[PDB]
């Protein structure tokens, strides 16, 4: 999955 | 600023379990509290990306970059926003656009993962 910050 | 980070983290935890509605609602509260932070916006972009709504993801990334250019110290997060736009084009097999945005990303901040993704897209396009 896309990375969240 | 404390509460906003707490809201963001509850959103991140939800996002990872694929609970996207919960994630968006907490990111919304974080944005309401800290409107100059482009990270909550790029995080919402990730949620739409994972829901398959690539267009909305890109709209949010553009929005995040707008906000980020205001605060001239977010070059790394801007690079991330450009990379996410690139990834959304990659998912849709629109490789020229994917490569183009990876280049915008790399110019702001070079990262090994984006370079690798770009090389992959370049290989696929060149063969085509
Ligand atoms: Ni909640």
């Amino acid at each position: 999955m896309e990375e969240v910050d | 600023g404390k509460q906003a980070l707490k809201e963001k983290e509850l959103g991140n935890d939800a996002y990872k379990k694929k609970d996207f509605d919960t994630a968006l609602k907490h990111y919304d509260k974080a944005k309401e509290l800290d409107p100059t932070n482009m990270t909550y916006i790029t995080n919402q972009a990730a949620v739409y990306f994972e829901k398959g709504d690539y267009n909305k993801c890109r709209e949010l990334c553009e929005k995040a970059i707008e906000v980020g250019r205001e605060n001239r110290e977010d070059y790394r997060q801007i690079a991330k926003a450009y990379a996410r736009i690139g990834n959304s084009y990659f998912k849709e097999e629109k490789y020229k656009d994917a490569i183009h945005f990876y280049n915008k990303s790399l110019a702001e901040h070079r990262t090994p993962d984006v370079l690798k993704k770009c090389q992959q897209a370049e290989k696929i396009l060149k063969e085509q």
